[PDB]
RNA sequence: GCUUUUAGUGGGCCAUUUUUGGUAAGCAGAACUGGCGAUGCGGGAUGAACCGAACGUAGAGUUAAGGUGCCGGAAUACACG
RNA sequence: UGAUAUGAUGCCCUGACGAGUAGGCAGGCGUGGAGGUCAGUGACGAAGCCUAGACCGUAAGGUCGGGUCGAACGGCCUCUA
RNA sequence: UUGGCGGAAAGGCCUUGGGUGCUUGCUGGCGAAUUGCAAUGUCAUUUUGCGUGGGGAUAAAUCAUUUGUAUACGACUUAGA
């Protein structure tokens, strides 16, 4: 459909949001993934903590950079969630893997591109009401990840940004509303109307 | 005569042997490498120099627990050495293909080595002791070696086919048509 | 104007398979927006090209075309089933197909 | 100009060789079968080679027919080149490898007043 | 197994098309009267459709009528099977036993 | 003898073919194709043209006309399954058409038959096509598919 | 239906049911059948013996046991808790 | 079996079946030497050897081209180890 | 060309002014065939190479020698118009 797609990962289930990128890659769809940190996980934050730390003590006992590796930060939470979704140990699979891109915060060229949704990995439309839920970057944070504070400072001023912008357009599309409105009730109006337009 | 595979140019070309030479093959064969391809005269030189310790003899193959030296930087290379004998005799049939190039009215500013290729002669045989009464071989390794040198050329012309193209008729139809439409 | 297109985009997903065992024989497509088998219906036996590029140029040109037909549906998400003259390379998996209009039925 | 046949299907083109004949220069392609106990060829597990076996055999119609149509018959001299007189659109001569040069040239020749196919005419043409 | 009582439509079309008689083995295609006249016309029974009789009728001749027939060679069933599991019974859900009159369901599916 | 001699050779005398029963049927066409409909060329040199149906051929084919004088399109032979049959409809009825045969293409520039048959044929279309406004205009432009077009739930 | 002659074998092991010794055992010993051994193929990730199904070379269809979020072919299907 | 044309173990029609260790039997492939035959091949190049060149056979194997080579060698019916 | 904004990876966004091409907003004139009833019917962007001429720029590292704050050999750390 876009050559690009651009995932804002606020408010999705991470193994949720994982399986369809995986999907998607492994069709031909390039993904990239935002606010990575605004990400989710089903059960109450103690429980993922804890969860994370299981994962924490695996280790090659000879030597322990042979062993698996623990990436703190939420966008390789997610990569990782992701990442044994597809068969990466493939030529398919780290073709497929290259069609991704994971980040905290949104960086530039992708701040000014749109961003969408994925409503069957939608926290809010999956989670049933009153179950506790826990936020990525909160966990992150917890392991070691040293960068929330900066993430969400860049943040705010984006979005201050981010704020103006939208202010211009809808007051813009308010002229257009109204230019267009002008124009209803004109012959060529009717005709549309009549076409479904 | 006969020698290993040439792509060159004869009457351009000089050449020269030795056989059953008592020279490590392993050891020649690295450096017969070294100068392969070089201009004639650089050559010389550079064989001059590693008998200096100047530089060395970059060892490609046969290495496995050699010393280290930064002689090999040159060359990309951390694992070099200075073999002697090897040079020696070499540098021997260098000579020798430089006097038949002279012989054979070559220009001898255009020299390079061409072809230099060895490989094993018949081994000889020698015995050494071992504990508890036994007895173990102990071999001298012989080398034939055999280099043409040729007079350096300018490039290749052009000479090539005239690619047949062959297409349908409504492949041909579009040709027609593109000449017919625009320039 | 600006889109000259008259064929439908897909998807080369896969080889017909089970978990452990393929058959190139037959290749699994996915045509953009069709999301039933009874949307998918309309599909059969429409022309697939599968269009790449090459070095040598042949016939005179450095295009060259994989053509086959699509088969039968497979799935209840709108997936196709297709057969080509000869079987596609497998590094095309998620790589883009032409499905064309022809034959028509319309 | 061969007698009309059905299609030719060779059903299985590649070779069949030799287990492991890849594996030690000691051992041939040529087929030999696997008595081994344990052995997973013996044994047809998937992934292996195939074996010789008689669903493979050739369509009787096509059978021993060359891409021409003609079956091959091996010939040493004019003599025995004359008996596919009458049949030329079923046998080719195929001239024997022993033959002379010179008699080559007489064999092709007479070949070619018969109508007689041959099929390795340019063997030992001086040119 | 599965059985039942076939209807006369599926007896019907089980004949016209997988139907094959036994002669000298060597099980012969149905297709022509005459093949049937031939070997079984000494009980009457001088076309198809006289078969046909013989077998839902189970007449005097049913005996000679019934093993004239080759068993006939079914595909699966088109639809499935419907159950999750075969090797029940068909009142526990499965597919084995006598299901009466559903067995024409199944073996119109399977000709 | 480098080879000894077979025992038996096969006959070389050909046999005739078995006398096979299979008779050519008139094509009766889909009932969406009717003389005057407009048709979406699919494949050709024309492809993506938009197009006048005006006769059924002895060989199946498809007599078509752009007419040329819109489209760039002559009177031309066109593969049934290789078009799309719209709704739209001009009536036919002042157009000669008997002329044309499967004779009349055969290979064998452009003769000035072709060119006058041309002229005689479009002119009569056109006054037709004058009638409802807009048409000779869809008939200049070529159709192609847009961004979430999908062909098996689109109307033509 | 009947006759002659001869190979290999004469360490066996497993599963449901019956069952002896033993606290018990992936232990030891019997009963009937079906298996592995001698046997690949689909399923149970993996596995001699379980489930399904027994193999000439192939094309098209349909299925079994088992599956269909992603790895992975196949509903992030419907429905009540 | 009907000549006047070429395989009677042949030719033609038809149906069913195809797992396999130990083991049995059958039909074939290849080698050294022997009887017979093709008045077989060859210094105008026998045999041999090399060759991600060609062709026949399910296969054992067979045939050709090209290179190298230098004095002998092969098809068929039979005999023999 | 004017003025301004953007450092999270800004490498892009906004604004001024004249020039210029197109405009399917509407109405005209001409062209299209014979690519023969389909054959992607070729219009994208990767890197590199060889000459031209328009700006622009005119070094270092290594070997050897040398120090011992270093060192098994390489390596390290000094020094040298
Ligand atoms: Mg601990
Ligand atoms: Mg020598
Ligand atoms: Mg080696
Ligand atoms: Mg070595
Ligand atoms: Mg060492
Ligand atoms: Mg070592
Ligand atoms: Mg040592
Ligand atoms: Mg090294
Ligand atoms: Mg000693
Ligand atoms: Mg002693
Ligand atoms: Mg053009
Ligand atoms: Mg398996
Ligand atoms: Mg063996
Ligand atoms: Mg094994
Ligand atoms: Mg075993
Ligand atoms: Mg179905
Ligand atoms: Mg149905
Ligand atoms: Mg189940
Ligand atoms: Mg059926
Ligand atoms: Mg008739
Ligand atoms: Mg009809
Ligand atoms: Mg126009
Ligand atoms: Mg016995
Ligand atoms: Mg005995
Ligand atoms: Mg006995
Ligand atoms: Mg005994
Ligand atoms: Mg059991
Ligand atoms: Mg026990
Ligand atoms: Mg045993
Ligand atoms: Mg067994
Ligand atoms: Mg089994
Ligand atoms: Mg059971
Ligand atoms: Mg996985
Ligand atoms: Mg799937
Ligand atoms: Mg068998
Ligand atoms: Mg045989
Ligand atoms: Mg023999
Ligand atoms: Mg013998
Ligand atoms: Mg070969
Ligand atoms: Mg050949
Ligand atoms: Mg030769
Ligand atoms: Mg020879
Ligand atoms: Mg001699
Ligand atoms: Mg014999
Ligand atoms: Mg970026
Ligand atoms: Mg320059």
């Amino acid at each position: 459909v876009e050559p690009v797609v651009v995932i804002d990962g606020k408010g999705h289930l991470v193994g949720r949001l994982a399986s369809v990128v995986a999907k998607q890659l492994l069709n031909g769809q390039k993904i990239v993934v935002v606010r990575a940190e605004e990400l989710n996980i089903s059960g109450e934050f103690f429980r993922n903590k804890l969860k994370y730390h299981d994962f924490l003590r695996k280790a090659t006992a000879f030597n322990k950079t042979r062993g698996p590796f623990h990436f703190r930060a939420p966008s390789r939470i997610f990569y990782k969630a992701l990442r044994g979704m597809v068969s990466h140990k493939t030529a398919r699979g780290k073709a497929a893997l290259e069609r991704l891109k994971v980040f905290e915060g949104i960086p530039p060229p992708y701040d000014k591109k749109k961003r969408v949704v994925v409503p069957q990995a939608l926290r809010v439309l999956r989670l049933k009401p009153g179950r506790k839920y826990t936020t990525l970057g909160k966990l992150s944070t917890s392991v070691g990840w040293k960068y929330e504070d900066v993430v969400a400072k860049l943040e705010a001023k984006r979005k201050v940004s981010s704020a103006e912008y939208y202010a211009k357009k809808r007051a813009f599309t308010k002229k257009v509303a109204s230019a267009n409105a002008t124009a209803a009730e004109s012959d060529v109006a009717k005709q549309l109307a009549a076409l479904g337009y | 005569a006969r020698y290993g595979a040439t792509s060159t140019n004869p009457a351009k070309s000089a050449s020269a042997r030795g056989s059953y030479l008592r020279v490590s093959f392993k050891n020649t064969r690295e450096t017969a490498q070294a100068i392969n391809g070089w201009e004639l005269t650089k050559a010389q030189k550079y064989l001059e120099q590693v008998l200096d310790h100047q530089r060395a003899i970059p060892f490609r193959r046969f290495n496995s627990s050699i010393g280290r030296t930064a002689q090999g930087k040159e060359f990309g290379v951390t694992k070099a050495r200075w073999p002697a004998k090897s040079v020696k005799f070499v540098q021997g049939l260098l000579q020798n293909a430089a006097a038949n190039a002279e012989a054979k009215g070559l220009d001898a500013t255009k020299l390079y080595v061409s072809h230099i290729q060895v490989n094993q002669a018949p081994k000889q045989r020698r015995r050494t002791y071992r504990a508890h009464g036994r007895i173990n071989k102990y071999e001298s390794s012989p080398s034939h070696i055999e280099l043409v040198v040729t007079e350096k050329e300018e490039a290749v012309a052009k000479a090539a086919e005239k690619k047949v193209v062959r297409l349908t008729s409504r492949q041909r139809g579009r040709i027609a048509a593109q000449k017919r439409i625009a320039a | 104007a600006e889109s000259h297109r008259l064929y439908v985009k897909g998807k080369h997903l896969s080889y017909q398979r089970s978990k452990r065992v393929n058959n190139p024989n037959v290749s699994l497509i996915k045509i953009e927006g069709v999301a039933t088998p009874q949307d998918a219906q309309f599909y059969l036996g429409k022309r697939i090209a599968y269009v790449y590029r090459a070095s040598k140029e042949v016939r005179g040109s450095k295009i060259r075309v994989m053509w086959g037909k699509v088969t039968r549906t497979h799935g209840n998400s709108g997936v196709v089933r297709a057969t080509f003259r000869n079987n596609l390379p497998a590094k095309t998996f998620g790589a883009s197909v032409r499905i064309f209009l022809y034959p028509s039925n319309i | 100009a061969s007698l009309p046949h059905p299609k030719i299907v060779k059903k299985h083109t590649k070779k069949f060789k030799r287990h492991h004949s890849d594996r030690y220069h000691r051992v041939a392609e040529n087929w030999r079968k696997q008595k081994g106990i344990d052995s997973v060829v013996r044994r047809r597990f998937r992934g292996n080679i195939s074996q010789p076996k008689i669903g493979y055999g050739s369509n009787k119609k096509t059978k021993f027919l060359s891409p021409s149509g003609h079956k091959t018959f091996l010939v040493a001299n004019v003599k025995d080149l004359e008996t596919l007189t009458m049949h030329t659109k079923t046998y080719a001569a195929e001239i024997a490898h022993n033959i002379s040069a010179k008699n080559r040239v007489v064999i092709l020749a007479r070949a070619k007043a018969l109508g007689i196919k041959v099929t390795n005419p340019k063997g030992r043409l001086a040119l | 197994v599965a059985y039942g009582y076939p209807s006369y439509s599926t007896i019907r079309q089980l004949v016209y098309k997988r139907g094959f008689g036994k002669i000298n083995k060597q099980r012969v295609p149905l297709s022509d009267n005459a093949i049937i006249e031939a070997n079984l016309g000494k009980y009457g029974i001088l076309s198809i459709d006289d078969l046909i009789h013989e077998i839902i009728t189970v007449g005097p001749h049913f005996k000679q009528a019934n093993n004239f027939l080759w068993p006939f060679k079914l595909s699966n069933p088109s639809g499935g099977w419907g159950v999750p599991r075969k090797f029940k019974h068909f009142i526990q859900g499965g597919s084995f036993g006598n299901r009466e009159e559903f067995i024409n369901k199944l073996v119109k599916s399977m000709n | 003898s480098a080879q000894k001699a077979p025992k038996w050779y096969p006959s070389e005398d050909v046999a005739a073919l078995k006398k096979t029963r299979k008779a050519a049927r008139p094509q009766k066409l889909r009932a969406s194709l009717v003389p005057g409909t407009v048709l979406i060329l699919l494949a050709g040199r024309f492809r993506g043209k938009r197009v006048v149906y005006l006769k059924h051929l002895e060989d199946n084919t498809l007599l078509i006309s752009g007419p040329f004088k819109v489209n760039g399109v002559p009177l031309r032979r066109v593969n049934a399954r290789y078009v799309i049959a719209t709704s739209t409809k001009v009536s036919v009825e002042g157009v000669n058409v008997e002329k044309f045969n499967v004779e009349y293409f055969a290979k064998e520039e452009i003769k000035a038959e072709r060119v006058e048959d041309q002229k005689v044929v479009d002119k009569a279309l056109i006054a037709e096509i004058k009638k409802t406004p807009l048409l000779k205009q869809y008939l200049s432009a070529s159709f192609s598919l847009k961004n979430g077009d999908k062909p098996h739930m689109l109307k033509f």
